[PDB]
């Protein structure tokens, strides 16, 4: 369950930056 | 020498690759391939090294490419060119590869105007370059001819269309100019793929050899034959030019003047030469770069949609909570 | 006869080819007939409909005189003498030049 809750937390934040990066390519 | 259109577009892939790498997924860059359709003879190569801006294919008079060379372009950190056949070699001078060209296919054609459907897979790596891949097809022709089996010209024409019926793949038709247009394979095959025109971009080279007193301006213009991208004209390398190791920029800049001298092409010459053709294939490469991002916004917006409702519980664990204990029970 | 093309232009329809090989058909298949097969000296010789043509209707070149017609717009650098000798594509009866 730890390793999960790890798993998620860390996906969340690396697909939320890639969102962040793809708005300032498009411009 | 070079092609400095590449050079405003590789960050933009680079940037886009790390955003999915870190999330240990690839990016969809599904860039087109560039496929040059040409009548045997049309100056469909020399087209096609000047779009790369180096002087590495075998070109001229009579049958040359004899077997269908793939090129692939691999973005990377110094430059060097390798081939499947020659694994564990490395060539460091186009030279030489030209020259491992002319000997590859030798060796399994013969000496003879054979040919052969198996392509050679030519990859070159340089951090100047994108992912490509380009494809030079044999020219197509008519009758048989030294030791040639007599469906020659069937054989050819399926070469040309396990590549060119493929989506996302640009054709690149090449005409000669000394000739008449309404006689062009080249054309006949693009409408046969491509009814419509969406990817065919027309191109006629020998604009120098013209018969004195007839000129080409009723076909540049669109008015012959439309096509929905219209026609670029360019001048390549005269044969006497290939032999006489003819500089690329004395031959840029017998172009330029070709064009600026022409009393019939003066209000066309910013539409028309090398450049200008590398500019119109960056400028389709990036349209379609662009036209692939709200797929990539909906996938990912559909990814955290879905995990946030549980993130929002994570997010928000401790070590020591007996709220979250006494919920997981009664649950 | 009118020229074959390819490619249709100006109102002409999708199989103006067909038309066109049906036409010259009614006339190069007939005995007692000589075909004079004509190809451009700028355009590469293997690229020949003529010959395609007396190549079908012809197979022995009993009948079949080639002509090269435009010597003098040939590209710098290259000449045809390597057809005009009869060794590129062997006619039976040769190939004559203009
Ligand atoms: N002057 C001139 N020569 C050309 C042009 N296009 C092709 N050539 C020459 O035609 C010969 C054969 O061209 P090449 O590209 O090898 O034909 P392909 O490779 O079979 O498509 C070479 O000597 C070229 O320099 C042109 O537009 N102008
Ligand atoms: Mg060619």
């Amino acid at each position: 369950q730890a390793q999960r809750r790890d798993e998620m937390l860390r996906m969340y934040h690396a697909l939320k930056e890639a969102l962040s990066i793809i708005g300032n390519i498009n411009t | 020498m070079g092609n400095r259109g590449m050079e405003d577009l590789i960050p933009l892939v680079n940037r886009l690759q790390d955003a999915f790498s870190a999330i240990g997924q690839n990016a969809d860059l599904d860039l087109p391939q560039i496929a040059v359709v040409g009548g045997q003879s049309a100056g469909a190569s020399s087209v096609l090294e000047n779009f790369v801006g180096r002087d590495f294919l075998p070109r001229g008079s009579g049958i040359v490419t004899r077997r269908p060379l793939v090129l692939q372009l691999v973005n990377a950190t110094t430059e060097y060119a390798e081939f499947l056949h020659c694994k564990g070699k490395k060539f460091t001078d186009f030279e030489e590869v030209r020259l491992e060209i002319e000997a590859e296919t030798d060796r399994v054609t013969g000496t003879n105007k054979g040919i052969s459907p198996v392509p050679i897979n030519l990859r070159v790596y340089s951090p100047h370059v994108l992912n490509l891949t380009l494809v030079d097809l044999p020219g197509m022709t008519k009758v048989p001819v030294g030791d040639q089996p007599p469906d020659i010209e069937f054989q050819i024409r399926d070469m040309l269309m396990q590549f060119v019926t493929k989506e996302n793949c640009l054709i690149l038709a090449v005409s000669p100019a000394n000739s008449d247009l309404a006689n062009s394979d080249a054309l006949k095959v693009a409408k046969e793929v491509d009814p419509q025109g969406q990817r065919t971009i027309g191109v006629i080279t020998k604009l120098d050899l013209m018969d004195e007193g007839t000129d080409a301006r009723d076909v540049l213009e669109n008015k012959l034959l439309p096509l929905r991208r219209g026609y670029i004209g360019v001048v390549n390398r005269s044969q006497k030019d290939i032999d006489g190791k003819k500089d690329i920029t004395a031959a840029l800049a017998a172009e330029r003047k070709f064009f600026l001298s022409h009393p019939s092409y003066r209000h066309l010459a910013d539409r028309m030469g090398t450049p200008y053709l590398q500019k119109v294939l960056n400028q389709q490469l990036t349209n379609h770069i662009r036209d692939t991002l709200p797929g990539l916004r909906n996938k990912l917006q559909s990814q955290l949609l879905s995990i946030e409702k549980e993130v929002e519980e994570y997010k928000n664990f401790r070590p020591d909570d007996p709220a979250r204990k006494t919920k997981a029970l009664l649950q």
